[PDB]
């Protein structure tokens, strides 16, 4: 294995003897953590070994981030492990992890430190209009003087005040 | 900040309530102790002293297992529980074996009821016991090593009494006490031997090493 | 959490007076500062779960003392006339059994022991639990002072016999000649014979007996009976 | 209040003295040491066995005492006189009435324990007399048969110990002085 | 190696016994790292050395730059590291280290 | 002051840890009793002068020591080594240096040893040198005490204590020989010179 | 208060040293046990009436003394060596003077007369105890010879000794005479 093995004290009071032949490594460590009993992770620097005894589960909320966009996180990062996926809703906030304690401690930490880093631009748009008049019309009955509202002032009073959440 | 003081006055008292209960000081006071019986002596050397050098030696050696326990410092005691494994390992190595097995098993009797299997020795590969198992365990058997070694070192005076006594039987000086001739004597086997830089020298080394 | 004095309190009662008359427990070998925290570790370590109660627990762990101080009382007996019958105690009418007792408080130290004292007194919670009026069943109490006695006695009848073979031929020697001081001519010689006679069986018989004596937590329904 | 628990310094410390007064501790701690110096050995059985033989003994004798008090339990304090009236028949049945009256006129409960405890130690001291008379007996047997043969000189008391030990507890002594001193309290058996 | 070597007090323990001969170290120190198991890291002016169970790891967040921003930041400092680079979304602010404590 | 009177109380609790450790009251105290038992006296003068006298005689030589601290004494790290400096360079004088060294590793010019390392090495040195002049003291007395009890046997009173004749003679061969005062002139003597 | 009344406990930890290593109560103490010792008892009368007696007749040389403190009492650090000339004047009565010259070697201070005043009431009440053993061992020797006189070599003189030993006390009324004797040396 070209990398270095944490080996943690509770899965380092068991014992082992025997001629062992290193010539497929990575079939080997899979094979004797089923006999053993054990737990591994590796996150790309270094290979970490605990009993099974010491997994560890969370839940965790993700307020305005979705897992799906979280996995891809995991999967453009280098950290997703396909034994120990995410179990959750595809388009929701809530899923379940569960793994050796440094894989928890990660996904648990990094996911609260998506929902902490987590507007509309203005724009103009000008609309002709074809069968009517913008402005007031204004006539007279012999003194007096009447003003018509247009379509201007109508939808202007509609919006006036209006503290609602128009979309 | 007077309101933590009714818990000061309760650290106050149980930080030395592990010395006097669960360290090494118990074997080096003992031992001290034995030996000032040993020559016949009641009030010097002033036990107030012997219970200051039983503990500037336990702290000697007492002082890199509780350093671990300050680069660290239901849900606080799994913490306290990564913080206390050099301090179960070393209780583990000086009790007994027999005597832990029986504070384990009349544990799991009280706890549960009389039909619970009864634990043998061969849980030991992997399977640690409890800090309430070790804890009455270590110290008895603490007496048990210092009286062991105690009964050593009473053994040459022993020598001495009873050929005093007996040429003080030779001659006609029936009605002569012999602590009066034979503790000059006794005293001349404690300084040409220098066993206080002997018991010192060995109860150090039953529990570290040099070079 | 503030009952846990009241429920170490009760458990110091039981433990204090066995620890005030075993010869490895007493106040010779252990000071002041670390005896009060064994006790309450110990009475901590073998609870099962008002002023006259703390003294029927003190009664029924005075009898508990006693009956773990069995086997050492017979070898102190033993070195007092062993030292007796020498001379060296006529300036009251010691030196020598407190070389036996020392002796069978580790003969008795190293195999078994602690194991046996503790399964005896973790036993006495199985059958004289408190709230239940246990008692110390006087009826086979009154025959405790005979028999450490008759096993002193037993034990040391070698060593009587043949200083008392000693003093009938040395008084038989004065009737040939009254001008010996017979009286101070056998005082050079018994404090001799009674240790070349004792070297004899000090290490096959001496050791058996010891682990003979020792009172096991099997008769401890024949000394506590409850009254409830 | 720190003064209730002062008191109880006042319970530990004075206990003692009430056991070696008015307990009938005082009648089993005289005559066992009694029969010790009538045998002639000084050390055996050992003064600790025989205080803790007496303690438990009179644990038997006081217990019926205490009980009563408990199952019963300058106005608080009249609950108290009635609370001693146990322990105060009991101190009328073994003390005289010419000195009872007598720490009176010059029942209380002061005036009854100076004169229950100085007649207990009457009453021991003249049953130690009985249990020395056989004794003296054999020392004067013994020494008597050494005098007809030609010992003179040799000294009796290395023979008269060994001759009054082994008899003593081939005739059960120790279990029959210890009967016959409980029978005079309480129901024995 | 033309730098002092910094040895920790946990990777002082273990010994070595036998007949060696340096030519080019870089790589005989790449192969006893892995053969006694240690972990190192050279910093510029010195080599630390410490034992595999002292590799510790942490996530940080940025708030204000991103990760090809401190990535330039490393490799123009020359503190970049290969073998334990820094684990992340390409352009985003939280990120993954592990490594030796310095 | 409540956050000082913690800080008097725990100092009058730890001096008598320190002088009955660390200074020349071990040595003083236990051959006053030695020639206390010489003698054959039990409760005379008691235990609470002899540890009196020895206090005083005990800042005869400590009051020199303590003074060049009083004048001397994050920044309190090296703050206390210079101001026990004083006391370590006498801790050094009277312990055992074999035995320091087991100390130190379970020149000195150039560095002086650890303040723990040598203050148990200096109380065993001190307990070991006072049961070595204390056994000097017994022996006159225990030749007065051979003598009697043999001229009492060269009569036929073989039946008679001779602790009631040997203590007369005993406190006359302390007071013609001007004993305690002359104890106390070698035990001055022997730490500071005149 | 707390700290106004533990500064006066400590005052009261230091006045049982002082009163019994540096005044008059190291020579009363010693003699009444050392007659008590030579009429062969044991421990009969007490170790508290002793020390009671003792010491109710030592605080008739003592308060002539401390009374001027109460007369004339960083302003108390400097007054305080000035207003105990008293106790001084009476350290320097009775202590021998090469030895308070040893200790300012190795008007005198006080330290110095503090050990060389208690190291000379030890030897005084010394040299006073054996003349009180004396006529005692005459006693012990002419009822334990004429028992040689006779066949009673085996016999225990020390219970016909006793009575002698203190009807030759109480005939000599050895104890208002003993302390009529210890307080001419001082009053």
């Amino acid at each position: 294995l070209k990398e270095p093995v944490i080996v943690s004290k509770m899965a380092a009071r068991k014992k082992i003897t025997g001629n062992f032949e290193f010539h497929d490594p990575n079939a080997l460590l899979e094979k004797l953590s089923l006999q053993l009993g054990l737990i591994w992770y590796f996150d790309g620097q270094a290979i970490y070994i605990y009993d099974a005894s010491e997994m560890r589960n969370a839940v965790v909320s993700l307020r305005n981030v979705s897992l799906n966009e979280f996995n891809n996180f995991l999967k453009r990062s280098g950290l997703y492990n396909k034994n120990y996926p995410l179990r959750g809703d595809n388009r929701k906030g809530t899923f379940y992890v569960s793994g050796p304690p440094v894989y928890v401690d990660m996904v648990v930490n990094a996911a609260t430190m998506m929902d902490k880093q987590n507007l509309g631009r203005q724009k103009i748009g000008v609309m002709r209009l074809n069968n009517t008049f913008v402005g007031d019309r204004t006539y007279n009955l012999r003194d007096q003087k009447m003003v018509i509202p247009g379509i201007a002032t109508a939808i202007e009073r509609l919006l006036q005040g209006e503290e609602q959440p128009l979309g | 900040n007077d309101i933590s003081l009714i818990a000061l006055l309760a650290f106050s008292t149980l930080l030395p309530f592990i010395i006097a209960s669960g360290t090494c000081f118990v074997k080096f006071s003992i031992v001290f102790v034995m030996v000032r019986n040993a020559l016949g002596l009641q009030q010097i050397p002033s036990n107030m002293t012997l219970n200051g050098v039983a503990l500037l030696l336990s702290m000697f050696v007492m002082w890199p297992i509780m350093h671990d326990a300050y680069v660290y410092f239901s849900s606080l005691s799994k913490h306290v529980d990564e913080g206390l494994d050099g301090y179960r390992d070393y209780l583990i190595k000086y009790s007994d074996r027999e005597l832990v097995q029986f504070f384990e098993n009349a544990q799991l009797k009280r706890q549960y009821g009389e039909e619970t299997e009864t634990v043998k020795r061969d849980k030991d590969e992997i399977e640690k016991p409890s800090i309430f198992a070790l804890l009455p365990a270590y110290a008895l058997s603490e007496i048990k090593s210092a009286f062991k070694i105690g009964f050593y070192l009473y053994l040459p005076f022993v020598v001495v009494d009873l050929v005093v006594s007996s040429v003080l039987l030779a001659l006609g000086m029936m009605m002569m006490s012999p602590v009066t001739i034979s503790t000059p004597i006794k005293l001349v086997l404690f300084v040409a031997l220098d066993g206080w830089t002997l018991l010192s020298k060995g109860l150090i080394l039953q529990y570290m090493d040099i070079a | 959490i503030h009952h846990l004095v009241a429920s170490a309190a009760l458990g110091f009662a039981r433990v204090a007076p066995i620890f005030f008359f075993l010869p490895f427990l007493n106040s010779g070998v252990l000071s002041g500062a670390p005896r009060n925290a064994i006790i309450i570790l110990v009475a901590l370590g073998v609870w099962p779960h008002m002023i006259p109660l703390v003294l029927q627990e003190a009664a029924v762990g005075v009898m508990l003392g006693c009956l773990l101080s069995w086997p050492f009382w017979v070898m102190h007996a033993l070195g007092c006339i062993i030292d007796n019958q020498r001379g060296a105690t006529l300036s009251s009418s010691s030196e020598m059994a407190n070389f036996l007792n020392m002796f069978a408080a580790v003969v008795y130290l190293q195999n078994g022991g602690l194991v046996t004292m503790v399964d005896v007194l973790n036993k006495s919670y199985q059958l004289c639990d408190p709230m239940n009026e246990c008692t110390p069943s006087l009826p086979p109490l009154l025959t405790f002072i005979n028999q450490v006695a008759q096993n002193a006695l037993v034990l040391a009848s070698p060593v009587v016999l043949v200083l008392l073979l000693s003093e009938v031929f040395l008084g038989l020697l004065s009737r040939f000649a009254p001008q010996m001081n017979a009286f101070a001519i056998s005082l050079t010689v018994k404090s001799g014979i009674a240790v070349l006679i004792m070297l004899l069986y000090f290490s096959p018989v001496l050791p058996d007996n010891v682990l003979r004596l020792s009172f096991q937590a099997t008769g401890l329904s024949s000394w506590f009976y409850e009254r409830g």
